[PDB]
């Protein structure tokens, strides 16, 4: 249900990685499948030639963590006015303290050694639930039911 | 532009914020609003240098770059016949497990 | 309005109530002083820092800094972050 | 002997097929096909694999990975067709997308340099090829003018890119 519109109307966009992570641009095609694009190093910018009605979201390139664009999880380019570009600012979200701790531990322990930790079994499962994008598309559709 | 700090004395620690243009004495009124002690009986320290009651917090080295909310700056506090500034350390973290080396 | 959060080694942290209300566990338990029996000071001091980081950037329109976590605290902090529901 | 897969992209009628036909056979004259010729570049015998793109435009997973196989690209426009020059930007976008890199061995090629009425000035193509950081060469598929130069310079870009 969350898919890009086949507008064929160009719209110049500026992606901007204001995150300390390596950002992975994720385009939602006309069928709803997430298609990744060349990554952005931390603190860079690129003049993307996207099209109106195209869905975008951004994730950490390696850990596939969630990231915010203009203080929201999705980006649709409008129509450029007087040739001006459209700026998409990518920032970190306020990760919950639990989720932030999981991210750090996932980056220090190999997944084979998760069970060798002295944490509770409720957290052993949370470690192995690495973020997938499909469950994020599933909730985002259910979230916009109104 | 706010400056985020930790007012620490003995085993007490206050997590509050203040603008960089606010006075040290103004901060002593905030400490008074928590720790029932007047500003005439307070002695604030940035590291081990006595903060003058007239200077602004920025004039003491507290900036929004060096005093982030996720890592606030420590301000020693001495109450009163004044005491010597004494900040008790936190607990020590345990040794790193071998799986996380 | 300030509340008091005491660690396991007697360290008392004074923090504003709206900052401590971030924790779902602290929210339900209050009614002005809260004690913790197994959370040490070096972990509770970091949690209080997350409360400031939370309220400061939760509606920020610009970029947000990363929340730093040292490896020696990461495992103990995850236990405290799980119990507090924050 | 190492092989170099070269792709020739451009607009309709800019001389993409004609450029390859001379490089292969020295025989100026009609479908999407691939040609191979063994040439010596810089005293080094190497194999050239030229794929002349043609036909309708399509962005399928088949065609993307087929273009991904190419190691270097010739972006060809006609000097008497203003659209072909202002279309070069779109070909470079897709090249950088399928290769998933902003540094791809490329070369801007201005063909049909044997006609009297040019509508695309040489200054426009030098200012554009400078912004892309790629070499520019004026070619002519009728007179072999720079036909060897256009293909050989791309091989030097791939040998430079080798990390
Ligand atoms: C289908 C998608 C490509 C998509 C699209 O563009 N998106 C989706 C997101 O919004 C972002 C945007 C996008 O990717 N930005 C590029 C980009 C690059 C880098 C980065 C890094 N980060 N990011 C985020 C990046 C984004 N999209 N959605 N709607 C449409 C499209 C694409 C364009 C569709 C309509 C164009 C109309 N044309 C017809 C007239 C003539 N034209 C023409 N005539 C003949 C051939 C070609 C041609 N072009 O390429 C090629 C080759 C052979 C060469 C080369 C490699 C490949 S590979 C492949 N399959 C090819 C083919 N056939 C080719 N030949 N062109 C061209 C100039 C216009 C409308
Ligand atoms: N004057 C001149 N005409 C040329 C040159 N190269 C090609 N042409 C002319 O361009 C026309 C089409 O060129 P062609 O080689 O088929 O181009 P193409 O890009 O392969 C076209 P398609 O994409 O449809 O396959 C032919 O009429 C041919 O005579 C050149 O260097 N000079
Ligand atoms: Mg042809």
């Amino acid at each position: 249900v969350l898919r890009s519109v086949n507008s064929r109307e160009p719209s110049q966009v500026i992606f901007c990685n204001r995150s300390p992570r390596v950002v992975l641009p994720v385009w939602l095609n006309f069928d709803g499948e997430p298609q990744p694009y060349p990554t952005l190093p931390p603190g860079t910018g690129r003049r993307i030639h996207s099209y109106r009605g195209h869905l975008w979201l951004f994730r950490d390139a390696g850990t596939h963590d969630g990231l915010l664009v203009n203080q929201t999880e999705l980006f649709v380019p409008s129509l450029n006015v007087d040739g001006q570009p459209i700026f998409a600012n990518i920032t970190l979200p306020v990760y919950t303290l639990k989720e932030r701790c999981l991210q750090v531990v996932r980056s220090l322990v190999k997944p084979e050694n998760y069970r060798r930790l002295d944490i509770v079994r409720s957290l052993y499962e949370d470690l192995e639930d690495h973020p997938n994008v499909q469950k994020d598309l599933e909730r985002l559709t259910q979230e916009r039911i109104a | 532009m706010d400056v985020f700090l930790m007012i620490r004395r003995h085993k007490t620690t206050i997590f509050t914020d203040a603008k960089e243009s606010s006075t040290v004495f103004e901060l002593k009124r905030i400490v008074e609003g928590i720790l029932k002690r007047p500003p005439d009986e307070q002695r604030l320290y940035k590291d081990d240098q006595l903060l003058d009651d007239g200077k602004t917090l920025g004039e003491c080295g507290f900036t929004s770059q060096t005093a982030r909310p996720q890592a606030p700056a420590t301000v020693g506090l001495a109450f009163r016949t004044f005491e010597a500034l004494c900040i008790e350390p936190f607990s020590s973290p345990p040794e790193l497990p071998d799986v996380m080396k | 309005m300030y509340v008091k959060l005491i660690s396991s080694d007697g360290h008392e942290f004074i923090v504003k109530r709206e900052h401590a209300l971030t924790s779902g566990t602290i929210k339900a338990m209050l009614t002005n002083e809260v004690n913790f029996r197994e959370i040490p000071s070096h972990v509770l001091s970091k949690v209080c820092m997350y409360f400031t980081y939370k309220v400061r950037y939760t509606n920020s329109s610009t970029e947000i800094p990363e929340f730093p976590i040292a490896p020696e605290i990461a495992l103990e902090l995850l236990m405290a972050a799980n119990f507090l529901d924050c | 002997m190492t092989e170099y897969k070269l792709v020739v992209v451009g607009a309709r009628g800019v001389g993409k097929s004609a450029l390859t036909i001379q490089l292969i056979q020295n025989h100026f004259v009609t479908i999407e096909d691939s040609y191979r010729k063994q040439v010596v570049i810089d005293g080094e015998t190497c194999l050239l694999d030229i794929l002349d793109t043609a036909g309708q435009e399509e962005y399928s997973a088949m065609r993307d990975q087929y273009m991904r196989t190419g190691e270097g690209f010739l972006c060809v426009f006609a000097i008497n067709n203003t659209k072909s020059f202002e279309d070069i930007h779109h070909y470079r976008e897709q090249i950088k997308r399928v290769k998933d890199s902003e540094d791809v061995p490329m070369v801007l090629v201005g063909n049909k340099c044997d006609l009297p009425s040019r509508t695309v000035d040489t200054k426009q193509a030098q200012d554009l090829a400078r912004s892309y950081g790629i070499p520019f060469i004026e070619t002519s598929a009728k007179t072999r003018q720079g036909v060897d130069d256009a293909f050989y310079t791309l091989v030097r870009e791939i040998r430079k890119h080798k990390e």
